[PDB]
């Protein structure tokens, strides 16, 4: 049915979207990791 | 040396992972619809 | 119809493969987690 | 010091991918059959 | 006209499919960034 | 010490990210189309 498409194709946003917030959460990750880099080596080496 | 702290990205990778969390369910709402 | 239930299945697996990945994005969290609180309670007395 | 183990929560992570790949696996194989 | 919205609805999901294995590949490589941290503490900070 | 450099790595995590941003796109467009 034509109700049928317009659900599957708003189920599909919901996915798409779900997947957009963890793009988001893939992104913050990169820069936690980052930001333990950064201290590792302009604080924990240095004193060692 | 003074402590590491990354509780506020952290904070914000829980908030979107709440966030993806919804998405889905509300995915699984309108295939539950069919 | 026929085509209809398998779109619908094919989403359905698509949400639990995104279910599946939510849960390692849960871990990597506690991971990061466990070496900061590694870092500030074993190396940072030091 | 007593040596960082993080290895419990990588290999959880792991298990969680591996799964993930499995369930895109099985909604192409669907939509294959369409 | 219904093979066709059939037809896009199975092509928006092949691409949010491979959509999800390229976060796929992003987690696969962020615990080899994490794993990498840790080897580094072990072999660079703990001994010295 | 030699710093810890997990650059490499990390722009690999980077592109696999803005990939998937592309197929999301493309499939959003996709859906637009219907």
């Amino acid at each position: 049915a034509r109700s049928d498409i317009e659900k599957l194709k708003e189920a599909i946003r919901d996915t798409n979207k779900a997947v957009q917030s963890v793009q988001s959460s893939i992104g913050n990750l990169i820069v936690a990791i980052k930001s333990v880099q950064d201290y590792v080596n302009k604080e924990i080496v240095p004193s060692i | 040396l003074d402590p590491i702290d990354i509780s506020i990205v952290l904070n914000k990778i829980k908030s979107d992972l709440e966030e993806s969390k919804e998405w889905i369910r509300r995915s699984n709402q309108k295939l539950d619809s069919i």
